[PDB]
C-alpha cells in the first residue's frame, strides 16, 4: 500500500535525522576508550612503525598476542607464517586459535617463531550445553587456542595458575570468540600490554592494540 | 604506573586511519558506530554543500559525479540535504541550486519555523502531507 509504504519512509528518516545528531552531540562509540584499533592488512602492514611507536611509548613490548588467522578454504598459509611475529614481542605469551583443519600446522607455526607449547584452551558450544559440527572423523563441540611462550615469565606481571583450560559461553555471529578469554587474559597478566591480529571490529577492548582490515 | 590512556594516543596518532582518530588523537565515535566503509567524512559534506550550490537539490546523479565520484549512496545524499535545510521534506526545494550561504539561512529559517510551529523534532522541522 503506498499510504503504508509512505508512511514508514518518513518514519525511517527520523531515526537517521535522530542518530546523526546523537552523535554530533557526543553519543559514545560502543568500543572502550582505551583501545587502539588499526586498519590494515598485514601483507599490506609494515611491523617496525607498530614496534616503532610501542617502544617508543612503552618501552616495552607485548605481554600477549593473538590470533585467529584468515585459514585458506583466506590469507595464504604461508603468508601467515611468515609474518614477522617474532620482532613483535620478546618477553610473554601468544593465543592462536586453531580450526581442526590446521592444528598441527598452528603447531608448527608457533614453535617457528620461537615459542613452546604449553596450554591449550578449550571452547564449548552451550545450547543454552551441545555443538554440532561436521567433524571429518569425531564430530567437533569445541574449537581451541594453542598457547606458546617465549622469554621469562617468572616476572611478576604473569600470574600462574589464574585460569581455566575450559571455557563456556554462548556463539554469536560466529567466528566471533567467548568474551571471557579476555578476562582469561587478565589473570595472566595484569594490566599490561597485548595486541591482537586479525581483528574484528567488535572484539576491541581497553589496553589492546588491534589490527584487521575490518577495522 | 603506566597511563594506557595516553599511550592509547600517540598511537592512533601515527598508527590509526585518519577518520578513526581525532588530532589530538582521541578516538572518534562516528566512525564506529557508522559501518563499513560508509563513513561520511567531514570533508566530503563540504563536497555536498558544495555541490548542491554547482548543480542543485535533487541532482544527485549529475552531483554525484563531480563530488563524489562512485560514490555515495543516492539516499545518503537526499537524507544528509534534508539536514542541510533542516527540514524532513527535501520536495520543496528539488532543483533548486542554492548558496553555501543560503542553505545557511533556510536550515535557519526552517528550524525557527519548526520551533515555534511547535513541529520540529531532532532539529529538523517536520512538513505537512
Ligand atoms: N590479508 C589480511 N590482512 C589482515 N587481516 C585480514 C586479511 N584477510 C582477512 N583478514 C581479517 O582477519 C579476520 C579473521 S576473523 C577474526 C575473528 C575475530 N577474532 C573475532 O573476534 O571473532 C577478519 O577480520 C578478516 O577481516
Amino acid at each position: 500500500l503506498l499510504q503504508d509504504i509512505e508512511k514508514r519512509i518518513l518514519h525511517y528518516k527520523q531515526l537517521f535525522f535522530k542518530e546523526q545528531n546523537e552523535i554530533a552531540n557526543g553519543k559514545r562509540s560502543m568500543v572502550p576508550d582505551n583501545s587502539i584499533p588499526i586498519c590494515s592488512d598485514v601483507t599490506k602492514l609494515n611491523f617496525q612503525a607498530l614496534i616503532d611507536a610501542q617502544m617508543r611509548h612503552a618501552g616495552k613490548m607485548f605481554d600477549v598476542i593473538m590470533m585467529d588467522p584468515p585459514w585458506q578454504l583466506s590469507l595464504s598459509d604461508e603468508k601467515i607464517q611468515n609474518m614477522p611475529i617474532q620482532s613483535l614481542q620478546q618477553d610473554g605469551f601468544i593465543f592462536v586459535w586453531a580450526i581442526n583443519a590446521k592444528y598441527r600446522v598452528t603447531i608448527k607455526m608457533i614453535e617457528n617463531w620461537g615459542y613452546k607449547l604449553v596450554d591449550e584452551i578449550t571452547w564449548v558450544k552451550k545450547t543454552v550445553k551441545i555443538a554440532k559440527g561436521h567433524g571429518f572423523y569425531l564430530q567437533h563441540a569445541k574449537e581451541s587456542c594453542l598457547i606458546g611462550v617465549k622469554g621469562d615469565v617468572d616476572n611478576g606481571r604473569f600470574k600462574k595458575n589464574i585460569a581455566s583450560d575450559v571455557i563456556f559461553s554462548e556463539r554469536r555471529g560466529q567466528s566471533q570468540k567467548p568474551e571471557e578469554i579476555y578476562q582469561y587474559i587478565n589473570q595472566l597478566c595484569p594490566n599490561g600490554n597485548y595486541l591482537e591480529i586479525f581483528a574484528r571490529r567488535n572484539n576491541l577492548h581497553d589496553n589492546w592494540v588491534s589490527i584487521g582490515n575490518e577495522l | 604506573p603506566l597511563d594506557f590512556t595516553q599511550y592509547a594516543k600517540n598511537m592512533r596518532k601515527d598508527l590509526s586511519n585518519q577518520d578513526i582518530c581525532l588530532e589530538d588523537g582521541a578516538l572518534n565515535h562516528s566512525y564506529f558506530l557508522t559501518k563499513k566503509g560508509q563513513y561520511w567524512t567531514p570533508l566530503n559534506q563540504k563536497a555536498l554543500q558544495r555541490g548542491i550550490e554547482l548543480f542543485g537539490v535533487g541532482n544527485w546523479k549529475e552531483i554525484n559525479y563531480d563530488e563524489f565520484s562512485g560514490k555515495a549512496n543516492i539516499v545518503e545524499l537526499e537524507l544528509r540535504t534534508c539536514m542541510i535545510l533542516g527540514i524532513n521534506d527535501i520536495t520543496e526545494y528539488y532543483g533548486k541550486k542554492i548558496s553555501e550561504e543560503e542553505q545557511e539561512e533556510i536550515k535557519k529559517s526552517n528550524i525557527a519555523k519548526g520551533k515555534k510551529e511547535n513541529k520540529l523534532k531532532d532539529n529538523i522541522y517536520q512538513k505537512l502531507q
